């Protein structure tokens, strides 16, 4: 499946993934096309904040869903 | 104002909102089941803001930060008047099941 990670710019970064996949490993996935270092992403999700040690899997995260993207303050 | 559908959380004076980082507006704000309502102190152009479904994320900074979306991408909210905690527990969970 492929998810999609909207910036605050109203980017969207198109990225192929799977249920096994890490929050980190998405992180590593955003920097290889965007820059942003892991150390400043904050994927959220309906409000919720997505860990790093948990899968998508563990959030029931489906295919084509929207995750939004937050640099830390 | 408020829509039918829609009720009142809390209502909290003595807040002020700055964009990113300002040398703000004080006033009184009021969240809602649906809307981030926000009444100024000068009643002329009184009653504002109504976000609430756009709202991406909020925490705090040291006052609660709301990332509401070369420019800025949230605004910040200081409570002078002590309401603090009390507003940020009220709209994380009423802010999160509005999608």
């Amino acid at each position: 499946m492929q998810i999609f990670v909207k910036t605050l710019t109203g980017k969207t970064i198109t990225l192929e993934v799977e249920p096994s996949d890490t929050i980190e490993n998405v992180k590593a996935k955003i920097q290889d096309k965007e820059g942003i270092p892991p150390d400043q992403q904050r994927l959220i999700f309906a409000g919720k904040q997505l860990e790093d040690g948990r899968t998508l899997s563990d959030y029931n995260i489906q295919k084509e869903s929207t995750l939004h993207l937050v640099l830390r303050l | 104002l408020l829509e039918i559908n829609e009720t009142l959380v809390i209502q909290q004076r003595g807040v002020r909102v700055y964009d990113g980082e300002e040398k703000f507006d004080a006033g009184t704000l009021l969240l809602s089941t649906h809307r981030l309502i926000w009444r100024d102190q000068k009643n002329n152009e009184c009653c504002m803001a109504i976000p609430l479904s756009q709202i991406v994320f909020i925490e705090e900074q040291a006052k609660i930060v709301v990332h509401l979306h070369s420019k800025n991408s949230y605004i910040r909210l200081s409570f002078k008047e002590h309401g603090q905690i009390e507003f940020y527990r009220r709209l994380s969970e009423e802010m999160t099941q509005r999608r």
